[PDB]
């Protein structure tokens, strides 16, 4: 019956869970420009950053399918959870594209090209039971 | 949907 999205932040390149508040016309700032819509949201977690602006690109319908491990493959762009400046932690959503899978009666390895913004290339993946699919079109 | 399992954003 919702109406749930999620909301990159523009320089981290991560994704966040959040809400549409309003949605506005953007007259052209110049001619080059055409009539574009704004939507205003704000993060369910950071309700002290006010409403951010962002374009349709930037906003997504919320993350809800778990692709289960035995069904990843090398090459799906995917939504995982990864910390750059700790990459043994807990961290943040970000888009990735899955390039190495690895399963042994012991381990199980995931290695992925995280976008930031730039790109990370092979990131050792910690949560390899959260992966989300991507919500289209 | 079930929230999400995430790290908080740090200030600089």
């Amino acid at each position: 019956v919702n109406e749930y999205v999620d909301a990159r932040d523009t320089n981290m390149g991560a994704w966040f869970e959040a809400q549409v508040v309003r949605v506005t016309r953007k007259a052209p700032s110049r001619p080059a420009l055409e009539e574009d819509v704004i939507y205003h949201v704000k993060y369910d977690d950071y309700p002290e950053n006010g409403v951010v602006q962002m374009n349709s690109r930037d906003v997504r319908a919320r993350a809800r399918t778990i692709i289960k491990w035995q069904d990843l493959e090398v090459g799906q762009v995917v939504m995982l959870n990864y910390n750059p400046d700790n990459p043994k932690e807990r961290g943040f959503w970000y888009d990735a594209e899955i390039s190495r899978k690895r399963e042994t009666r012991t381990a199980r390895e995931l290695y992925a090209n995280v976008v930031l913004g730039d790109s990370l290339n092979d990131c050792r993946i910690i949560f390899v039971d959260e992966v989300f699919k991507i919500e289209r079109p | 949907i079930p929230k999400r399992r995430t790290a908080r954003k740090q200030l600089p």
